[PDB]
């Protein structure tokens, strides 16, 4: 079993910032990881897969990047839609470890 | 005119030679007869039968899907390749 | 392209069996792998098994001691388990389980509460 | 997880449709018509896969017709050539012995880099020198209409002279074997062909069905065929074929309203042979990955 | 002849196509869309707008200075490349 | 430091001659003429740089008049076509209200893919069919030369009747006020057209310059014109251009000495068209270098 | 007819330009003017005059052999390239 | 370790066979005949290494006998051109002073891009303006043939003038030298040449060879030659060459059989070029190797 | 002067299993090996030369590599024909250093 | 391409001259390298010596004082050495030096025998 | 290309004011980045002084309380300082910074003196 | 601030011998440097400028390199022509640094 650090749950943001959330590693997971985005009281929706793989529905703002042990997630730029809760899912070893949520909160 | 029929004939060759080439080295490999490409591949439960599979039947099973993967090509080359610019100024 | 609903109780006492069904329509159940994901309210997500409809791998969590049938009948699936306890009552998803290709669905699901 | 994977020159290919080179051995052709010179290879491999065939809707025998007729045309103001694909094209033939025109199944199928030897005659009513004569019979039936052609044995070589034509011609024995096989025929409806068959002319009216026209050194022969049914150049012929457009109105009695097209004839020449282009581009799924 | 008229045109493309790229390829860049060269700009004072400029004005502003940067390539490419072959003669 | 940094694909285009596609609809043009099949596609895109254009001087109005001669030839020995450009093509039109031939400055000009639908017409003294059939009404004049082409109003119609020409055809109403848009055009000088104003027919002398030349259905048509100056085949007309040679001699009167030739009705159809060949290479300077 | 003579010159010139750049770029070298190969070079008591002699006549001196060594860069491009495919995989 | 290294753009070159383009200055031939146009460059290299030479086997003249024919043609139905070869191609001359057709040897030898101006002229019996006047006298010998052609120096002018042809153009001092170098010419077989030879023209019979064939604007003159030996358009003519066929048949006397064929003449223009496909491919052996 | 150590000189095998045979480098040689396979009463024959240098005689079976300190020849196969007697040769320096030879016998 | 055939006495006595020639057909000797190699029945191959055709290069082992020549005469060459030692007993095999060439020709030898 | 020329007094007492004067012709003095450097007769080369034509930049070297002007008047330039040091002294020479451009040229000079 | 260590100003040297100049440089200033040479009594001219760019008037006699902390200048062959002082010059930073010039004399 490993242990997931994830970023802080509470975000204070302003419009045009860049916005970087990061869940690290433990050992050298070879870029199995997922992301995911569930909206308050509906289902979640996949965004980025597999570390850097673009999925239809946003042309930039959402790409992530890393592999080995350095993984991170950078947001160009902060826009109404996004909001809600993120996880970051892997799967390389039977016993999943999954992060504590971020309750996003933009003013 | 049967000098213009030879003419056709070649022309077309060249005209096909460099289409296939002109498709391919854009995706980032240029004449490598095999190379890797950071596309995962969509459906893994569609793995084919290495033992019993021949490539002429599996590449009329994925006509349909031809279009949709070669069109992410685009994006990753062009995505991947433009950050390397900036990184390097610092340094 | 699909069109995924379920229904389930939104009613179940402790200690009672847990029935809950999400429908599979457009889409063939075999030759696809599904699992199980509940939401609790105040925590995280949390694996709690895997099934393949192929049925040629079968890989659960030996911590929770469940099993879920693939019973085709009319492209259908369902959880089942006995004996629920008051820590596993959590807002219950159905959906395909995470993979590295294009297609991935899931469904609003339904809360699950006890008294 | 699996990634894409590209493979080059994997055999993979599609239809096709181009004209082809030249090939042929005699020269004095109309100033060579910038032909290319001809290699003697006539060599065939084996393949496994099944490939769809046709012999009216293949585009190979379209420019044949076309091109005869161009050379024709060069007189009024006998040829062996062959037609050989470019680098990434290939040609593909049935081998299986049952060919009929249509054979979506070929049980074995060979690939070939260049064409057979063909023979171009503008003849009508009979089939020349041709270059499919073998020991089997059969007989081509079109699926959208019924025109047929009826290729010829070469054991009965139906002798033929004609000067200034003279011929028995008849081989009894012959015409009672081929067209018992015509019943036969994967196809062939009602009509049982019990002792009754008559070859009945074309009705009256415009010349041409009249009667029939045959080119010996330049002649255009019009003669009478109703005997057998009901200094000076000297040629021969080798019947090797014959166009027929088999028609029928009733169950008792049949008609055969026979047919004088001539481009057909080009076409049994090269029915079993299509133009595939081949694409070699391969997409596999693998493991392996690139470095950043 | 409007044989010769199509004929005519698709081989002009092919001629293009590769005249182009046989200008490129030979600088050390084959078929990236952006890539660096060691030759530096010359006249800094001639920095273009990014703002407020289009590629089509500022082309034709440097169309007498084209011919001089090029020419530079030639030497850049075979000059540094040769060297490195008798680097690695003695190791 | 800045480096040289070498960029693919920017837009960047200079002028351009070369030979065009075909592009059309119906068949059996010429056993097809080797031509392409037609795509449905008229969309044009927005672009903010003004570009030159020409109406005289372009190339691709060249190659009109000489194809359009040479089939005609053939028929010695009615098609409506079009031209795609190939890749690395490109073909300009410019959107300006106000375009007169010389239009070095316009506005809003845009970028196509493919040219529209032309019509050939064989004909003199009058401007048939066309394409420019539109509300406003401009006449083009030359710089070099002081030769014009003026396009008529769709409005008006102008009926035409030719059996076996008779006709009203005046719209008195419809040539007074285009003739006072003649003196607003955006040169006239002297003759202030108060009033007074003569078509002179050309002088006597050669026969071609005294009588038109009009086909229809294959008919040399020879007749006179001037009544209102001064089992059969039957065909329309709907006039759409003319040409003419204005000159004057004196600012109190003015003979307009019309001329006769064909070509320019056909430059009259391509007169906003220009093919440009991109160029995708683009140099910029980075502060970027390259490793070892 | 001078159009087809035209049209012959110029796509024996592409067709050309691609067979020498064909049976290049599958070697391994694509556009590199000077590249080193793996292949050992037969009867090294046939080496070169440096000082004296010349490329238009040594190539002659080797047309029996060229048919021999260029041969055996299909199997060294193949085999070689292949086996690092499979050393990646365990990593 | 020596091993193979591959070098691109070396000097090597071969035979070759191909067509060349267009190289003109005036326009109006044929519609411009396609042709692309003219760049003022006469440069020539110094090369050392000797390369094969050839006038009746090279394939450069081969072309424009049948290409000057096909322009005659169309008349039925005077220019100054040039080839230059497209890039990677080469034309090689021998500037040797002893050229006479084959030099194996050549001391020296230049590559052009591009050949010189040339002359067409259909005529028989003579050699017309041609462009190797030049004070040196030497004349080609077939090593496969006797077939001889002689070059005429430009000292002696050899006037002609002809009208509706009266000359005298005998320039005996010029006859005397010359003949007296064909027996020093590199080959003279016995015919010690002591004060004794005649021009013995073609034996009777066929017309073609009784008469000669000149053309002045398009005049098919037929005259007698035999007094030598033995409103009204105007033209001159300014010998440079002579077509002959040298055959003997005893040591006492000799006939010279000349021929009339209008091929040689193009031959002489053209007789000292030769076309080379230049391969830039080249290995070499270096002790450097690859990286894994 | 270097000492060069050789593989066991005995060895048992199946068919169908992989057989390595490595000589060691004392030092950098750079590449200068070479191979050889001599017959019961036959004189030797090369098969693979300059480390990596294909010879005509057999497509795959026999192949080796190795730079610098490290090389290893490395057989697919093993068939009938490959019996005898294995030497690995260097040449880079003046004395001469040979293998003590493998007596091979299959079973 | 090529036929080596040689042949030797096969008896000599301890304290005679060693006599052994190999003939080549079908090539030069010189612009060649050759080389002499000989094969105890126990031990493995060892180098003692070698020789170039081209005569710009001489280079022997400076342990055994052995010297060979390289007389053309009919395109033969041979070995030449005195008072043979009982350990220098071996089969004596004939062929070219190895060198990074594909041209490389080995002869059978013949066994040389002492008492 | 261009003609740069100059001149100078030649002969300046100690402690006067010292004026040098650099022609421009064939280019504009505004768009370019100038500079001024004298050679002493003994030491090598010494940055004084930068000064740019467009205005938009002002670097000096808070070494020396030097300033110069950039007037353009005629397309010319010169140099301002007061209190001459015998130290400072030395073969003036008028050019352009410095810089990563293919173009940069260099006026002769003239010798300052002093008692 | 920091210390330029040039080559020293004495130099005997022969025809046909290499000559090398290095000027070091303190940290990694990044190629911003460049070369003159100023005959006596006459102005200097550029021959090397950034590093390694040629400028017109020699066709490969002068050519440097060289990049972060270690620089160095090659010359192939001495001519006559080659004489008089070397300086190379750097603007990475404020204060400028230059070099001690070399007396050169041939012979
Ligand atoms: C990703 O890859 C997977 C696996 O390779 C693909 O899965 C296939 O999906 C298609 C979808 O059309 C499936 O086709 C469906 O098959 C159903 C059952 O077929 C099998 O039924 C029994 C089950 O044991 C077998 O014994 C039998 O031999 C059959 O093989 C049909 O019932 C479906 O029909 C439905 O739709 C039609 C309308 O189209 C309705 O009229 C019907 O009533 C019915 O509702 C359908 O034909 C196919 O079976 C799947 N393969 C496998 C191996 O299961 C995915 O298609 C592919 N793409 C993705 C995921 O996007
Ligand atoms: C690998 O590279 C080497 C060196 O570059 C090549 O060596 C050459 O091999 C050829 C083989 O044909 C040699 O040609 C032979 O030359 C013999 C002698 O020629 C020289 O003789 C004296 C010796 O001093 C010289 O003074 C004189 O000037 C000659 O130069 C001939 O006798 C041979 O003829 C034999 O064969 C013919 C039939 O072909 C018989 O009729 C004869 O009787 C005789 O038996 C032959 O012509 C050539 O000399 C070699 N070069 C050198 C420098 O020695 C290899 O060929 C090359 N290829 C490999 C190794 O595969
Ligand atoms: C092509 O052939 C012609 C002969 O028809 C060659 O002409 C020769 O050209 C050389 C030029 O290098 C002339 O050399 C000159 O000699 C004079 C004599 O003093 C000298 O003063 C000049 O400076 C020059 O070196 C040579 O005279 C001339 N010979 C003739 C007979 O014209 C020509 O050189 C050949 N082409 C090439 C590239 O060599
Ligand atoms: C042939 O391929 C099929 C794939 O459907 C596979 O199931 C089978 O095992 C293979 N082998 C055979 C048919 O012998
Ligand atoms: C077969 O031929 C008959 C004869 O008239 C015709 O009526 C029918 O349409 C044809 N059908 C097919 C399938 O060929
Ligand atoms: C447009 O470009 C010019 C460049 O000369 C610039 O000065 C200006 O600020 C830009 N912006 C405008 C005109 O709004
Ligand atoms: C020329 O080349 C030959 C090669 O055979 C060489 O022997 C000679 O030394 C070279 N130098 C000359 C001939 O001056
Ligand atoms: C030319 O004359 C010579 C004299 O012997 C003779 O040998 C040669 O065969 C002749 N050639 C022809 C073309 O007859």
């Amino acid at each position: 079993d490993i242990q997931m650090t994830q970023s802080p749950s509470s975000l204070s943001a302003s419009v045009g910032d860049r916005v970087t959330i990061t869940c690290r590693a433990s050992q050298g997971i070879d870029n199995y990881l997922n992301w995911y985005q569930q909206k308050p009281g509906k289902a979640p929706k996949r965004l980025i897969f597999a570390a850097s793989s673009l999925h239809n529905g946003v042309p930039s703002r959402f790409s992530g990047s890393g592999s080995g042990t350095k993984f991170t997630l950078t947001i160009s730029s902060l826009q109404p839609e996004d909001l809600g809760t993120y996880y970051c899912l892997q799967y390389y070893s039977d016993p999943y470890t999954f992060g504590q949520g971020t309750k996003v909160e933009i003013k | 005119v049967w000098g213009t029929k030879n003419l056709q004939t070649r022309v077309t060759a060249i005209e096909k030679y460099l289409k296939d080439q002109a498709q391919l080295n854009s995706w980032g490999c240029a004449f490598r007869q095999v190379c890797c490409t950071t596309v995962p591949w969509p459906n893994e439960t569609l793995v084919p039968n290495w033992s019993n599979m021949t490539w002429q039947e599996w590449e009329r099973q994925v006509d349909f899907l031809e279009a949709n993967i070669t069109q992410l090509l685009e994006e990753a080359q062009i995505q991947q390749e433009k950050n390397m610019y900036e990184l390097q100024k610092l340094n | 392209q699909v069109q995924l609903q379920e229904s389930g109780p939104g009613l179940v006492k402790p200690s009672e069996t847990l029935s809950l069904t999400c429908a599979v329509s457009g889409g063939s159940v075999s030759g696809n792998w599904w699992s199980w994901i509940r939401q609790p309210p105040g925590k995280g997500l949390e694996y709690i098994g895997r099934i393949s409809g192929s049925d040629g791998t079968t890989y659960y969590r030996s911590s929770l001691k469940v099993t879920i049938s693939r019973d085709t009948s009319k492209n259908q699936f369902s959880l089942r388990l006995n004996s629920v306890t008051a820590a596993d009552t959590a807002v219950y998803y159905c959906a395909r389980k995470p993979t590295w290709d294009w297609f991935d669905v899931w469904g609003p699901g339904l809360l699950v509460t006890v008294s | 997880i699996q990634y894409v994977t590209v493979f080059y020159g994997v055999p993979a290919w599609k239809n096709a449709t181009i004209p082809l080179f030249c090939a042929t051995k005699n020269r004095d052709t109309w100033g060579t018509t910038q032909c290319l010179p001809d290699n003697d290879d006539y060599s065939e491999l084996a393949i496994n896969i099944t490939e769809a065939f046709d012999a009216w809707n293949n585009t190979v025998t379209e420019q044949a017709i076309e091109d005869v007729w161009n050379l024709f045309e060069t007189s009024i103001k006998a040829i062996r050539f062959r037609y050989c694909a470019p680098p990434g094209y290939a040609l593909l033939r049935c081998n299986d012995s049952n060919y009929s025109g249509f054979a979506p199944n070929c049980s074995k199928v060979v690939v070939s880099s260049c064409t057979r030897m063909m023979e171009t005659q503008t003849s009508t009513w009979f089939g020349f020198n041709g270059t499919r004569a073998e020991n089997r019979t059969y007989i081509y039936w079109h699926g959208k209409s019924n025109r047929t052609i009826i290729s010829l044995n070469k054991y009965y070589n139906l002798t033929m002279r004609c000067r200034r034509c003279w011929f028995g011609g008849s081989w009894k024995e012959a015409i009672q074997e081929v067209k018992e096989t015509l019943v036969k025929h994967p196809r062939y409806t009602g009509t049982n062909d019990t002792r009754k068959i008559n070859l009945t002319a074309p009705a009256g009216g415009d010349p041409e069905v009249t009667f029939m026209w045959t080119n010996c050194r330049g002649e255009f022969l019009y003669c009478k065929m109703n005997w057998f049914l009901n200094g000076d150049l000297t040629c021969n012929s080798t019947v090797t074929s014959l166009i027929a457009e088999i028609d029928w109105t009733n169950n008792n009695e049949t008609n055969i309203t026979m047919s004088a097209e001539v481009a057909e004839l080009y076409r049994l020449e090269l029915g079993d042979y299509k133009l595939v282009e081949i694409t070699p581009i391969g997409l596999a799924p693998t493991s392996c990955r690139r470095y950043t």
